[PDB]
């Protein structure tokens, strides 16, 4: 089955550069060429590089061109994606996508899961965790605040997870350069405040770790 | 520089009916390819050429249009299918549509409101953050004020929305008002209210300071 | 210029309806195009007639059903009834029999040769119609594809010249 | 094959036209008690489909009893048609026509009626016509009518208007 | 119109006493032939009823 | 004009059911040059066949006919129609007829499934007159004035037998055409479609 | 040693899906008698063709070649393949030609089904030059020296439709074998595998 | 030799006569020995004549240097089926001697 | 200058002996006539009256002593050979200008 | 193909010295080009082979 | 064998023009002088149809 496994890439800040793997599997690779293509956080697509089948032609758009580098090495059956120069216009979802040919045009067809590349320069930031409790009916509506993170990446899980069919992960917006989400849980009365309600809070990015009970007031 | 159009950004529609969605574009075209990607995870390989199919497609989708004029179309619309689709052109200089977010569509569903006042936690940090969730409803849109000892305040103001739920076909909206501390010592009554095409009167949620 | 070309090609599904056209194209207008090295001979020639000689493939497997019809028509259907299209040369792909036919028509137009860059109207439309659905079974594919061949022969041409760039 | 075609297969023909004539004659029986072969028949290679049909037992279908054969396209077509008619309510005006077989084209401005359906039997027609016009009414009026070619610089159709044209540049014409 | 070769569906073996019936068949496959290597093995009578 | 009316051309298509009975009338055939059922929908046109386009120019016909029939089914179905012609007006009633009394008449038998997908079929002259006339014209009906020799009836003679997991049901275009045909007496009638 | 030369004998094996996408390019073959892609595990060893074993003893080549390819499939399978050849070196980048503009090449089209298992393809001999290099010892690339005359590819020419209760794929071999074959300048090189 | 593939199995068979073994002998070349290929499509049969083919002048029974005729069959294409067809297939083999010659007559054999 | 001799040309040398070139513009046409158009007043698709442009290049500069004239005129000449024609009319032709 | 084509062309003036070159021209890489309708020709061919003939 | 296009070996053809005896002019003549060329293949044979050339 084709297995594309997108590699490296993280944070950056403009100047830096950064280089990319994509690796495949499931078919011969030096047959088939292919390509970056990048996806903004606004569900925008846009397509960014093609190599050839050998080392061959190398095409760009306009924009990022002279700026990017593509190659392969067939050998491993595994990509790199050159990047220098990088400004904060760049950041975004980055997919590998092995491209194939139809009767008149060519056409994408399996799309790895893709890194994500981040053209800023603030310091890696810790999110602070607060509770939300209440100051009235069967069923209690409850919540963890997640304020003021900017690397973009964290995790909400309420009481290790037994509750999230009643969890509504919201969204994380940006301000201040520090991210901003909300996660709330749905309880009947019964169980709380009867009962331990935590949110595990999860920032990979500055491996911080927060638990806070919520009880009431 | 040359572009596509997507005439729906979004559509709404339930079980048992025709769909349509037409990408258009800038010049004359030979054919369009058709993306399609749900939540979380890498569009897919949809529909190629022009009605030509992909294979693991379901076969009550069709497309169809030419020259700068394409459009795809759903002959009976099933849940299964929400997600955005994207055209794209292999013309000259490589492009791709703006998305069209295809969705269901339901009874609609009155707000379950929840009003937090900020945590203690907060104010000693010298900051206080006013948070009201609108918990499943139905539709999405909806306009929502902050109103604070009788006036009404917009700055400040920050506001989440979810994909639709997996079950329920409802939506659950974030909203925060965050102020520093003094400004909020500064009231004493912190009001949500939200309209909403299915209550008529607003949902007013609120608490007053100076209790607890 | 007298071999073969794939032009173009289109699945056929169930729910296409009676007569409800698969295949509206044109020979002409789609060979002339950057895509062959066929192209070079006419980009360089602004007059030029010929016969035209048409392949057209299918692979129904023999557990579904339906026919098609394949008429060279000049000109277009226009208010020309669908019921008669056999009048026209023609063939009847059959899931049964045949998966393949073969025409061949000379050349028929109203003036003395065609021309490239402003082209009167399209000399042979190729229509092809579903003259009897397709109908399947359960989990057999629903859908089969269709392909079309071309090629002049006795193609004269005239009049080099450069305009063409 | 100058023409390079290369096959394994038989090359034949379809649809020759006037295969038959109309009137029915001798140009016996017919066919009985020796095989009724070709009633089972592939419709496709068209070798097949020249096949002369056969079913039953017959008899020579006997004698027209008359000779004028109405199947002959000219002694059909020899039966004139009506094409169009128009009506003046001035003096000293011109109205003018086209004769053209667009299909598109629909009556009142168009060919009408049966030539309508005719001419969208077959694509190509060449040759002379017959044009009659007939009058009605007022007498002692006179009248020229001159044919114009295509292309050549004419006054609008489906118009009854005084033209500019050069009385010259009209009379030369024939 | 010179026809393609036509794959024989039915053919008939047969040994000794032994017969088959065969609808997957087609021609026999020979290399070379019997032969006699003109410098002898052993140069009695070849074993037969008659010998035994 | 022997060339259109030489050549086979689409006439009408009945669908044939797995669910079908045995001596069930099908389809009912009034026969002459005049008779096109198939239509279209968008875009707004009617069928007609050729030869339907030039007889309805002449007042009268004579001559046979051939229903060319094309069935498209698998390999796998299997079944049997029939074709029993009926000579007389048009406007007989052969609805009472059942199986038997019908192949008393004139008949073909055919087989559904082979290499043969077509049965040439010619329904030889038989008439008290040397011509047809076309009626549809004058409007009412006038006794004696016919222009169908006869009904044409399709029985189902066997059931339609097949395997479980392919198509349930059979279509069965019919063709049309003629030979030796003679006609006379133009005229111009705007043949609207005869339904049904 | 005509007779080795002349006997086809497998290549190289490449499956074919059902979920395969028309137009695509399903295998692409570099042209020598040097390629073999196929392989073995236990016990340890490798294949290498009748041809591949000789001309790899030898510096140069000329003639044609004869690609039979053989298909395995049900009778109910049914589909077409195709083979474009496209002249050339061998490291010309082909893939990024579409069906059409393959087609363009000379050509060869293939059915699945039927009573022929097998289509005899002979590639008429098509260089510059009157031989080619072994290269396979010189390691690094010198341009202008070349081996395959030029690659071959294998289109998928439809969708592979078959019903719902049978293998969903069919595999193809590729023999391989040559004719008029002339070569000379022996010498000894252990081919080693080539793989992709 | 036989087999009796039912037309909705598919795959392909090849059937070698090698002298000796097939040794270190690359598995691909197969066909250079005589030999026929059983596929599920067309042939259900084959049949392959050899003469006398070894080292030394006749074989001997008791105390045979090595095998003559190495029969191998391998598993040219592999056995794809459907859903509940029977995943399995029969193969059987046959062989007769000809011109088969005697010399030395004797009991020891017992 | 290339992209026109391609389409067929001739050379012609301005000295000489020789003062007249002769040329000869082989019929090349779709349709077996052309016609007049200049009567019918605006440009209708399809109807064409030359078949096609005559273009005069330089094919070198033009060299020459100091103390000669500095130009050279050239005349036209025109007329037909094998002409066919037919369906007369009467239309005064004004000048075609530019 | 067979016909004549215009190729390259200099003036040619006063200061050039001995054989300085005028022109350092190329057959082939010159006709191999867009400007052309005998580009048709080559451009879908791998191989050719051919006289010349110059004016 | 035969030149090859993508990848020409090395120019088949070099066509050398030189100044064999330089140009000297009066007073006021121009001082310039045009030069022109022409080719044609002959016997033009071909081989190997392919679209790779796209």
């Amino acid at each position: 089955e084709v297995k594309l496994v997108e590699s490296g890439g993280g944070s950056v800040k403009p100047g830096g550069s950064l280089k990319l793997s994509c690796a495949a599997s499931g078919f011969s690779f030096s047959t088939y060429g292919m390509s970056w293509v990048r996806q903004t956080p606004e569900k925008r697509l846009e397509w960014v590089a093609t190599i050839s089948g050998g080392g061959g032609y190398t095409y760009y758009p306009d924009s990022v061109k002279g700026r990017f580098t593509i190659s392969r090495d067939n050998a491993r059956n595994i990509l790199y994606l050159q990047m220098s120069s990088l400004r904060s216009g760049d950041t975004a979802m980055y997919y590998c996508a092995r491209r194939v040919t139809t009767v008149a045009e060519y056409y994408f067809d399996y799309w790895g899961q893709g890194t994500t590349l981040t053209v800023s320069s603030p310091k890696t930031t810790p999110p602070s965790v607060y509770p939300l409790a209440p100051a009235a009916a069967s069923m209690v509506t409850l919540g963890c605040l997640v304020k003021g993170y900017f690397p973009e990446p964290v995790t909400v899980t309420w009481n290790s997870g037994s509750l999230s069919s009643g969890v509504h992960t919201f969204p994380a917006v940006l301000q201040s350069d520090l991210y901003t989400l909300s996660s709330s849980v749905t309880v009947p009365s019964s169980t709380w405040p009867s009962e331990t309600v935590t949110c595990n809070v999860a920032h990979p990015a500055s491996s911080t770790k927060v638990d806070k009970k919520i009880v009431p007031r | 520089d040359i572009v596509l159009t997507q005439s729906p950004a979004i559509m709404s529609a339930s079980p048992g009916e025709k769909v349509t969605m037409t990408c258009s574009a800038s010049s004359s075209v030979s054919y369009i390819h058709w993306y399609q990607q749900k939540s979380g995870t890498s569009p897919k390989r949809w529909i190629y050429d022009t009605s030509r199919l992909a294979f693991g497609v379901p076969g009550r989708f069709s497309g169809s249009g030419s020259g700068t004029s394409y459009s795809l179309t759903i002959s009976s619309m099933e849940a299964e299918d929400a997600a955005t689709y994207y055209c794209q052109q292999w013309s000259s200089n490589y492009t791709f549509g703006g998305g069209t977010n295809l969705e269901i569509k339901r009874a609609d569903a009155a707000p379950t409101v929840s009003i937090f006042p900020p945590s203690s936690e907060q104010l000693t940090s010298g900051g206080a953050s006013v948070v009201c969730f609108l918990n499943n409803f139905y539709p999405k849109d909806i306009n929502v004020k902050w109103k604070i000892d009788g006036s009404e305040r917009q700055n400040g103001v920050l506001n989440s929305w979810t994909d639709q739920d997996s079950k329920d076909s409802t939506y659950s909206m974030s909203s925060t008002l965050t102020l520093t501390k003094d400004e909020y010592e500064r009231h004493n009554s912190y009001t949500c209210e939200a309209t909403h095409k299915t209550s008529t009167s607003p949902i007013v949620k609120s608490f007053n300071r100076n209790e607890c | 210029g007298e071999k073969f070309f794939l032009i173009h090609s289109a699945r056929w599904l169930t729910t296409h309806a009676l007569f409800h056209e698969v295949a509206k194209l044109d020979v002409v207008k789609l060979l002339y195009n950057e895509q062959f090295a066929v192209q070079g001979l006419l980009r360089y020639h602004t007059y030029a007639r010929f016969g035209i000689e048409i392949q057209v493939q299918i692979n129904p497997t023999p557990f579904q059903q339906g026919g098609l019809i394949c008429a060279m028509v000049p000109g277009d259907q226009s208010y020309g009834s669908i019921a008669s299209l056999t009048v026209y040369p023609h063939g009847l792909l059959n899931c049964n029999i045949n998966n393949v036919v073969r025409i061949k028509v000379p050349f028929i137009y109203t003036r003395g040769a065609y021309h490239f860059k402003d082209p009167q109207y399209p000399v042979w439309e190729l229509t092809i119609r579903v003259w009897s659905e397709l109908n399947i079974g359960t989990g057999t594919s629903a859908y089969t594809s269709l392909n079309v061949l071309a090629r002049f022969t006795d193609l004269e041409l005239h009049g080099l010249t450069p305009l063409s760039t | 094959d100058d023409s390079g075609g290369f096959s394994t297969t038989v090359s034949t023909e379809q649809n020759v036209p006037d295969p038959q004539v109309g009137i029915t004659t001798m140009r016996m029986d017919v066919s009985g008690v020796q095989a009724p072969v070709g009633a089972i028949t592939t419709i496709e290679d068209p070798v097949l489909a020249k096949k002369v049909p056969e079913t039953f037992p017959e008899l020579k279908p006997g004698e027209s009893r008359h000779t004028s054969d109405h199947m002959s396209i000219y002694k059909f077509m020899g039966r004139s048609h009506f094409l169009c008619t128009f009506t003046f309510n001035s003096n000293n005006k011109e109205y003018t026509f086209p004769i053209t077989l667009s299909s598109t084209s629909n009556p009142p401005h168009g060919l009408p009626s049966t030539l309508r359906w005719f001419f969208n039997l077959f694509q190509l027609y060449r040759g002379p016509l017959d044009l009659t016009i007939i009058i009605t009414g007022a007498t002692d009026v006179d009248g020229m009518a001159w044919f114009t070619p295509v292309g050549l610089a004419v006054d609008t159709p489906w118009v009854e208007k005084e033209s500019a044209l050069q009385i010259d540049y009209k009379t030369a014409l024939g | 119109e010179q026809m393609i070769q036509s794959v024989d569906r039915t053919a008939v073996t047969g040994a000794s006493y032994f017969t088959s019936v065969d609808q997957s068949s087609v021609h026999t496959a020979e290399v070379g032939s019997h032969q006699i290597e003109p410098l002898k093995t052993s140069v009695d009578k070849p074993g037969s009823k008659k010998t035994q | 004009f022997t060339t259109w009316t030489s050549i086979p051309t689409l006439a009408a298509q009945f669908p044939f059911n797995a669910s079908d009975s045995v001596g069930q009338q099908i389809k009912v055939i009034p026969v002459d040059p005049y008779f096109f059922q198939m239509t279209n929908t968008n875009p707004d046109q009617k069928c007609i066949t050729a030869l339907a386009s030039i007889c309805q120019m002449f007042c009268f016909w004579r001559g046979d006919l051939v229903f060319d029939f094309q069935v498209f089914p698998t390999k796998y179905h299997s079944g049997r129609l029939l074709f029993c012609f009926v000579p007389g007006n048009e406007l007989i009633d052969v609805t009472g007829i059942t199986l038997k009394q019908a192949t008393t008449a004139p008949c073909a038998v055919m087989d559904i499934a082979g290499v043969q997908s077509t049965l040439r079929f010619r329904v030889p002259w038989i008439s008290d007159t040397p011509y047809r006339v076309n009626r549809y014209t004058k409007e009412a009906h006038q006794k004696g004035e016919y222009t169908a020799i006869g009904k044409l009836i399709v029985y189902c003679y066997n059931r339609l037998t097949s395997p479980s997991n392919v198509a349930h049901h059979v279509r069965v275009n019919v063709y049309l055409s003629a030979i030796n045909l003679e006609c006379f007496a133009p005229l111009y009638h705007a043949m609207d479609v005869t339904t049904q």
